[PDB]
RNA sequence: AGAUUUGAGUAUCGUAAGAGGACUCCCUUAACUUAAGCAUAUCAAUAAGGGAAGGAAGAAAAAAUAACAAUGAUUUCUUAAGUAAUGGCGAAUGAAAAAGAAAAAGACCAAGUUGAUAAGAGUGUAACUAAUAGAAAAGCUAUAUUUAAAAGGGAUAAUUUAAAUUGAAUUCAGAACGAAUAUUGAGCCAGAGAGAGUGAAAGCCUCGUCAAUUUAGAUAUAUCUUGAAAAGAAUAUGGUUUAGAAAAGAGUAAAUUUAUUUGGAAGUAUAAAUCGAAAAGGUGAUAGUAUUCAUCAAAGUCUAAAUAUUACAGGAAAACUGAUAGCAAAGAAGUACUGUGAAGGAAAACUUAAAAGAACUUUGGAAAAAGAGUGAAAAGAGCUUGAAAGAGUAAUAUGUGAACGGAUAAUUUAUAAGAAAAAUAGUGGAAUAUGUUAUAAAUAAAGAUGUGAAAAGAUUAGAUAUAUAAGUAGUAUAUUUAAUAAGAUUAUGUUGAAAUUUAUAA
RNA sequence: CGAGAAUAGAAACUCUUGAAGAAGUAAAUUAUCUACCCGUCUUGAAACACGGACCAAGGAGUCUAACAUGGAUGCGAAUGAGAAUAGCAGGAAAGCUAUAACAUGAAGAGAAAACGAAAAACUAUGAGAGUGUAGAAAUACAUUUAGCAAUAGUAUCUUUCAA
RNA sequence: AUAAACAUACUUUGAAUCGGCCAAGUCUGGUAAGCAGGACUGGCGAUGCGGGAUGAACCGAACGUCGAGAUAAAGUGCCAAA
RNA sequence: AAAAUGAAGACAUUUUAACGAGUAAGGAAACGAAAUGGCGUAAGGACAACAAAAGUAGUAAAGAUUUAAAGUAAUUUAGAU
RNA sequence: AAGGUUCCUAAACAACAUUACUUGGAUUAGGGUGAAUCGAUCCUAAAUUACAGAUGGAAAUCCUUAAGAAA
RNA sequence: AAAGAAUUUAAAACAUAUUAGAUUUAUCUGAUGUGUGAGAAUUUCUAGUUAAUCCUUUAAUAAUAAGGCUU
RNA sequence: AAUAAAAUAUUACUUUGGAUAGUUUAGUUUCCUGGGCGAUGAAGAACGCAAUGAAUUGCGAUAAGUGAUAGGAACAAUAAAAUGUGAAUAUCCAAAAUUUGAAUGCUUGAAAGUAUACUAAGGUAUAUAUGAUAUUCAAUAUCCA
């Protein structure tokens, strides 16, 4: 849930300033993931898109890789000189793709990229390190009470506490009576159907053994 | 609950149950208490017979403080201390130490006679007694004292 | 019932909604708040008197007034010019009321003195008050000598003003001084002996004697121009 | 001639005007309406007209309440209270002290005093000046008491405001679709499962959200330094020799009358005409005189905080409306349009994921039509869906001055009910019934009465350290030594209800 | 001849039609019977009384405040204290906690001054609980006991010129 | 004598209504009126059904949806069942 | 209306008896033997595949046109386009 | 005066001029208004409006050379 | 004639005397001082006498005035 | 007695119409923070400015934009040129800001204009009331040689 006051969880608010919104913040709205190779390489996760880059389509009809050829901001679409369509007289006109069914393949690094890739790598450790901080103390507390566990079992099969102890109290006679109708009748519907799909049961593994 | 309302049921009829032949008008005889003397002369008679005229004289500034003076009777008096406390002085008499009722702290001013006290001897501090009250305090073997 | 219902002025115009209390909780809270962090003594609200309320309806309960009188300060051993600043309030339009008065207010100055830690004026250590304590911290070793002597065997002249109570002590932040002096004391129950005198006094007559005295006043005047 | 007074011109440096007026302070004698008519009254400090202000304004430091075991500037909230009172005593109008809270803060002129008096004033600047309320000046002094070199600079911290940055986890696999976020399967994150976008429904695709970081801006917030820690200074009650032997708001308070107003009623407030004080006096609301009592000390000024806000600007929310609704206005809306003018004042949302918005042929003067093609689908631009009223086409049926409806049948059409199976006589008993055993389950206690422990505390008497000290078991804090009274909470005995009903396997 | 009663005796069937469409139901037409224009004012309208050419969408007992009765609810000589206001966790127009001013009530009468309630009540009828007998199935009588609510009437007490 | 226990006695809160009209082995004013106004009762208003050809009041009789019968007012040459 | 039965069945129980016209008007909700019974519109809080993937939906929602079924009725349900 | 591009030309006829129009004061696009001597500008008529002054609770009104160290 | 302990420590109004100053005018201004005002009787009742006596004008009375209550 | 042309009825399809359903860059209300205009010329009005603009938006003779600082590769209906030696885009900053409008030299009707002084053309100042200072004066107004 959101904590700060000043942004609004209103959606028609939302979408106001995704259409008003100025040619700075559409640049960093138009971000596309870069691929394992490149991922490997610069350890960013996702970049803003721009001209001259090669991309490949994953969602779509046509899965294919081409060169960024228009970073149309206005519409919030990309073009691609492989996705063409034939405009009847005979001219191709390209089609627009959102920027979020493609992934870059290939940079177009001239110098202020280099400078960002440098800055994005370096906030992606800085939050590694500050989250291993955090980790550590967390599981450091969880030793001075169970010395004898350790913080990996919260990452494996749970197994559930079977031991059935019942509690008398004088009010389970009245559970019935405590009920409206229209919830007594679901409840009893239930019990007999609850009943039923048991005797068929039964009936079942009696014939098995048999 | 404005599915509740007589409107809901009515849907349907013309009138909505105020009459055709006495329609649903504006007025009905006036606006607030009007003809308090000439139309509506058999209401003020048979409901408020003494709504009209004057009585008594005027206070031009009435010091409504200088009448507040909150009573209580001598049967109520034990209350104030409680059941416990009076069970606890039940054998007492002359001469040793006996509970007293401060009926000011407790915001009671005068004390009235009514009803009948417990047979045990009480101190009672208030600030005015009635003739009867004073009667059945003393009749019980209790001291009457005044404050203020 | 007669209706008495006073809407023919246009009470549209008149009507005041309280959507903003849920919201003066938070204004003043957090402005209460502001003041402590800004000046802690300051938010204190300075000491009050124990005065009782007016008229015979009310005249047994007590309250906390407005500032205490000039001869209020002047029995506790306190100047006017220094309480003002050490969270003392000081009303110079109230007239002593009466002697009982004048003793309930007086300890409460009094104990409110000795709970009192007023911090040097300059933070130094090389303060002037700090070191005049050290230079007659010898007179009053001896000074506290006869005074705790001949109280302890005892049991017309007095200093005008006493001593501010002025030392370094950990800031123990305290937000009033009137919740820590109670006005009054818990009341248990009142318990007396009865006495045969007790039984005897006519609360009634005495009463009656006492009015009707007041309402004969006009019965010796008018027979006295005869 | 010269010394003054008064009034002008010019020059220099400034100042007011206009916009806005939701909230704020005021001026003015509206009516509709209610009174079942109406004329006082009500509507009503209400509408219109006019003036003046700020981020708030107004008010504010008693010529105030009260009659008490007394309070104590102003403001705002609760209550008093639909109460006292007012009123053709009709309709109707209508407070305040007490008491409970938010916030708290007190200072000045005038007059008086000091007069080798002080670029501008001597027809007076400046300095002092109040509840022990005969003050005021110069120098000595006693006792209590307060006291770091002020103001202003520099630095760190803390609290806030804004901007910037950062901000996890399927770029997972199969099937299918025009298209995956949906579906199936296997995982992961979460102090982040608020929200938006993405060919279609996303916690893990993008942007953000949770936890954060950095940088700037302030605080009258603390620290260190400039800054020495001294000289002195300051508060109050006295004594002392001189100086002095006061003042305290005037066309004001009040009075006669008139008018408005008020709950204020033999006059609550304001104003006008006339009259007009003081070796003071005002108030205690029934007019008058007198004597007591109580309580204040008018006729000059300022003053933060608590409070209001439907102007306007920036934000956030919503059991609000969803294109005849919601502002008049979801588009170039106070727009088109009307009036000489003041003014009046609308209508109109949607193709698709993407224009891929048919593009070439034939007919036609052309507009267009028919093929052709795009698209998942013409959804074809008068473009999501596409009702009713009104028509057109096709199928069916009927008939003499209305038509339609209902009951009953006939004709035609439509809908629509089934796959098991006899008697007798060999075997073959199968669900179930009866009652016998065993198992399991469910179902009985509401209370009554004993014995303990116990945290935070409360009281009382000592000890230690600090501060202060009134001659009233000295007070206050902190740490301990004991003792008494109760203790929220809490532990554990005795007492007291069974033998039935279902299901299961023989 | 014969009631009662005791003892013994006897009831399981045919035919036709129906997925080539039974029974029923619906639509259209025909035939016999039947049927005046809806809403409203009005004693009375089908009216020569008024509104209505047709369709779609919109369209009219609501909100605030005071009182009273009544049904469900908590507490009960008290109830409320979501009076303002002050605190708590969580970040919250929500939730929780505040020995508390006051509101209504516990006492009533009088214009006001001044006052301020027991013979620890009485009478009548009345709800309920038993024991016996009998019919005899339920039930119907006899008798002992208690007398609540309600109604009416009495004393006694507070206030008022007057209850 | 006859009837009466879903009898009887009510209490509280409240709706609509007080323009009426008709009949007659009745009356008053008027020449008289389908006129104006009254006493008692039944109706119409608020009421459909069967009959009087038709009709607010006339006669029989008052109504959940139906089947079968005996009927009421009144009818039995045809319309029209007899 | 009166008897009988009554933790959940179900059709708002079972039996018997009497009754059912109606303008103005009234009978709010809840009340197991229910102090009238219900249909529909929109929004808010819950419930909706009980074994750890829990109402329907591109294997076609809402809407529109009709055909049939249930209900005395308000209306509901389903098929086809 | 009032209108305001309706003036001229070319292309073009969906709408408009109660049929039609190849026409148009209708659609689209261009072009077009030349002053020392004509007018405005200058003067005053009926009348109108300022600073200061007078009046008014106010908005504002009066005065037009009278009231002014003005003009 | 009969019953009656009365509650417990911080004090100012000034009625004043007596002085230290100043003043002439309805003359004032300080300080020293005691009581006041102080606290570790009061009620009932019988017989007199005096006085007052329908309620209110809200600090207490008085004579006028005004308002209440009944008719 | 006969006709079904017209008429009527039902269904399917199409048409005129824009209901219904789905939807929202718009409203309404409450609350929080501020409540920051003007002779240094405001609010308002008018005219003008884009390569192709009529409205609208932004702007003012430096015109749909200039400089500076951030910002990092676009805009597009069609061309052009510029562009990592810095395109878009942002701003409480800098320069600049036409005619008017309290409008303020005089005039102003839809009015074109015009006077003086200072620095031909351009640009500044000159309205009314008012405070302080400076300077020049007026009046025997009071004294006065």
């Amino acid at each position: 849930m959101k904590f700060n006051c000043k942004v609004s969880s209103n959606p028609s608010k939302a979408r106001k300033a995704l259409y008003t919104a100025n040619a700075s913040q559409r640049a960093l709205m138009m971000s596309a993931r870069l691929s394992k190779e490149l991922r490997e390489k610069y350890n960013v996760i996702a970049i803003p898109i721009h001209k001259d880059d090669e991309v490949k389509i994953i969602k779509g009809h046509q899965k294919v890789a081409g060169k960024v050829t228009a970073v149309r901001r206005s519409k919030y679409v990309i073009n691609i000189d492989k996705l063409t369509k034939t405009k009847a007289n005979g001219q191709t006109v390209p089609i627009a793709i959102r920027p979020s069914n493609v992934i870059i393949t290939k940079l177009f690094l001239n110098k202020d990229r280099e400078a960002l890739l440098a800055k994005k790598a370096e906030s992606r450790k800085s939050y590694k390190e500050l989250v291993a901080k955090r980790n550590e103390e967390v599981a450091k507390a969880f030793t001075a009470v169970y010395p004898a566990l350790n913080m990996d079992i919260f990452g494996k099969k749970v197994e559930p506490i079977t031991e059935k102890k019942p509690i008398r109290i004088p009010s389970k006679k009245m559970a019935e009576k405590l009920m409206s109708k229209p919830t007594l009748r679901a409840y009893k519907t239930g019990i007999k159907v609850h009943k039923a799909k048991n005797a068929i049961a039964a009936y079942k593994a009696a014939l098995a053994k048999k | 609950a404005t599915r509740f309302r007589q409107t809901r049921r009515r849907r349907g009829h013309v009138s909505m149950g105020y009459g055709r032949i006495g329609k649903h008008r504006k007025q009905r005889g006036g606006r607030g208490n009007a003809g308090g003397q000439h139309h509506r002369k058999t209401w003020f008679t048979t409901f408020h017979p003494d709504y009209f005229g004057k009585h008594g004289m005027r206070v031009f500034h009435l010091k409504a403080n200088k009448y507040y003076c909150p009573s209580i009777n001598v049967d109520s008096l034990w209350s104030l201390v409680g059941k416990d406390v009076q069970a606890q002085y039940k054998n007492a008499k002359v001469g040793e130490e006996v509970p007293v009722i401060d009926c000011v702290k407790h915001g009671y001013f005068k004390v009235l006679g009514k009803g009948f006290l417990p047979k045990q001897p009480v101190i009672v501090r208030a600030r005015y007694f009635s003739e009867k009250a004073q009667q059945k305090i003393k009749a019980v073997g209790g001291a009457c004292e005044l404050t203020a | 019932a007669v209706s008495n219902i006073h809407f023919c002025k246009d009470w549209r115009s008149k009507v005041h909604t309280w959507f903003k209390q849920p919201f003066r909780k938070i204004r003043r809270h957090q402005t209460r708040v502001e003041k402590a962090k800004a000046v802690f003594p300051a938010t204190i609200k300075s000491l009050k008197p124990s005065v009782h309320c007016m008229n015979q309806r009310f005249n047994y309960k007590l309250r906390l007034g407005r500032g205490f009188t000039l001869k209020e300060l002047r029995a506790a051993k306190i100047d006017k010019n220094l309480a003002r600043t050490i969270g003392i309030a000081v009303d110079p339009r109230r007239k002593e009321s009466s002697k009982e008065c004048l003793n309930r207010n007086a300890q409460r100055l009094t104990e409110y003195m000795n709970r009192l830690v007023v911090l040097p004026k300059v933070h130094a250590a090389t303060a002037k008050r700090l070191v005049l304590n050290k230079k007659n911290a010898e007179a009053k070793t001896k000074k506290a000598a006869e005074i705790k002597k001949f109280i302890a065997e005892h049991n017309k002249k007095t200093k005008q003003f006493n001593k501010l109570p002025v030392q370094q002590k950990e800031a123990k932040q305290v937000l009033d001084a009137n919740k820590v002096i109670r006005l009054t004391a818990p009341c248990t129950l009142e318990t007396k002996t009865l006495t045969k005198g007790m039984k005897a006094f006519d609360a009634v007559a005495h009463l009656r004697k006492a009015k009707n005295v007041a309402k004969a006043v006009s019965g010796i005047v008018k027979g006295q121009k005869k």
